[PDB]
RNA sequence: CAUCUCAGUAGGAGCGGGAAAAGAAAUCAAUUGAGAUGCCGUAAGUAACGGCGAGUGAAACCGGCACAGUUCAAACCGAA
RNA sequence: UUUACUGCAGCCUGUCGUUGGGUUGUGGUUCUGGAUGUACAGUGUAGGUAGGAGGCAUCGAAGCGGGUGCGCCAGCAUUCGUGGAGCCGUCCUUGGGACACUACCCUUCCGGGACUACGACCCUAACUCUGAGAAGAGGACCCCGAUAGGUGGGCAGUUUG
């Protein structure tokens, strides 16, 4: 075979637990607990994970890595009248996912930037760590770019809050076409919610 | 294996320098790469400041299997250097020695005794 | 009345444009076919769910409106 | 309001994840040196069921020492030695099985080496607390996420014809 350096890298990440990446996983896991909620880094941890969900060594093109809790939908009890279906919460997970949890973080500490795209990169007992691609769109080597530059369209400004990244979409059951997806394409709000 | 002595490394970024004049070299990760798995390597230089370091995690291990020395160089700012080139460099491969084929050899025989 | 219903309603938070979302099948079919998405009609109060109670409740096929297809990641080249 | 019905928090506890490294104690994982297998008597230990008979040997076959596998201080294995002929059975030692040196996987054999689930101990290196820090104290516990059971008028949905 002739295989590019990218396939080893995702190789490399395909077992992690099996493979050099754990004691990397021991390594970095200290000094990304050190670190705040949403971090600016040079390169990606995962070249070909971002190169493939689109990422590019080009201006205009932030990679960050932002850190999540764990679990579910921390939940109040309520105080008032419920039917017993409604009084418990500690069960209840939500509807959002973790990933999308940190892409629209990555997006608030980002006004001017738009999030590409997202990909795992790490978790303990306690967090996950996802490292989120952000475009300038106001930059003009993104205006450029003929394969980015749709991002500087107006219905493309706030795509993590309106669940428009692949994570969100995933999110909203449009992952897959056919059975299944009566009430979730074309929106989730188009079905009364009823999906999902 | 024993940090390999810097008259050693300095006689390969020589070699390296020297086929850029004459031979063929194949800068980058992705070139040097395609160039071990090809098996026309006939000398790989490695930085050893990669950060991440799944850019050149593969490269040592697959060198060993396709029978292609190696060396770790200090760092990829003179290792792009040497290879001519204005960015850093996480690995360079010597696909043609020129007028270096001689201490390419040199190197890979005490590459070969110093494993 | 507790599952259910009321109803993903009311209300809340975030984003956001003249529209938005969806969108070019790892689809729907059935013995052999069709060929992105949206919206309308119909299927149909049918299938399905349900103290199988009260109630809740599709989609495809099919007929229309309008029609539109493509760009990356990688292989090969290596700053072109 | 409560030992009404039905739930939900809080709390207790198991399991999984976080979560690593050593020491032993527990099961077989995996297999070398022996096929170690034997009512009755044996020239002889079914050399696993067997081409129901047919190979070796002074260039090796024994009656002996605590008898190296084993065992009824017999006898197969040639071994530290010295003694100077073990057969195969159509005279089957009238068979629980009756027997040729012919790739033994198989109730043994304890180097059980190697991964493994439970438990006990230790280590620090994650992690936690203190400190501005050097560091000190804990430590794979606790916290935390998830799940399983309990307790639970703390709460809250009703019912009480
Ligand atoms: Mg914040
Ligand atoms: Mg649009
Ligand atoms: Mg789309
Ligand atoms: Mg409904
Ligand atoms: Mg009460
Ligand atoms: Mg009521």
């Amino acid at each position: 075979m002739v295989k590019s350096f990218y396939g080893y890298v995702r190789d490399a990440w395909k077992n992690p637990d099996e493979t050099y990446v754990n004691e990397l996983r021991w390594e970095r896991l200290q000094v990304w607990r050190k670190q705040g909620s949403v971090t600016r880094i040079e390169r990606p941890t995962r070249i070909d994970r971002a190169r493939s969900l689109g990422y590019k060594a080009k201006q205009g093109i932030v990679v960050v890595r932002v850190n999540v809790r764990r679990g579910g939908l921390g939940h109040v009890r309520p105080n008032r009248g419920r039917r017993t279906q409604k009084m418990g919460k500690n069960k209840v997970s939500g509807g959002m996912s973790i990933q999308r949890i940190a892409e629209v973080r990555a997006d608030r500490r980002y006004p001017n930037l738009e999030v590409l795209n997202s990909y795992w990169v790490g978790e303990d007992g306690k967090h996950k760590w996802f490292e989120v691609i952000l475009v300038d769109p106001h930059h003009p080597v993104i205006k450029s770019d003929k394969n980015l530059n749709w991002v500087c369209d107006p219905s493309s400004r706030g795509r993590a809050t309106r669940g428009k990244t692949s994570a969100g979409r995933k999110g909203r059951g449009m992952a897959t076409r056919g059975k299944g997806t009566e009430k979730t394409r074309p929106s989730i709000r188009a079905y009364k919610s009823r999906g999902k | 294996k024993f940090d390999v002595p810097e008259e050693l490394t300095n006689k390969a970024l020589e070699a390296l320098e020297l086929a850029r004049d004459t031979g063929k070299i194949k800068k980058g990760t992705n070139e040097a790469t395609k160039a071990i798995e090809r098996g026309n390597a006939k000398l790989v230089l490695i930085a050893e400041d990669i950060e991440p370091a799944e850019i050149v995690a593969h490269i040592g291990p697959l060198s060993e299997e396709k029978k292609a020395p190696y060396i770790f160089i200090k760092n990829q700012k003179e290792l792009g250097a040497a290879s001519g080139l204005g960015v850093s460099c996480a690995t360079v491969a010597i696909v043609d020695a020129g007028k270096a084929a001689e201490m390419v050899q040199d190197i890979a025989q005490k590459l070969e005794a110093l494993k």
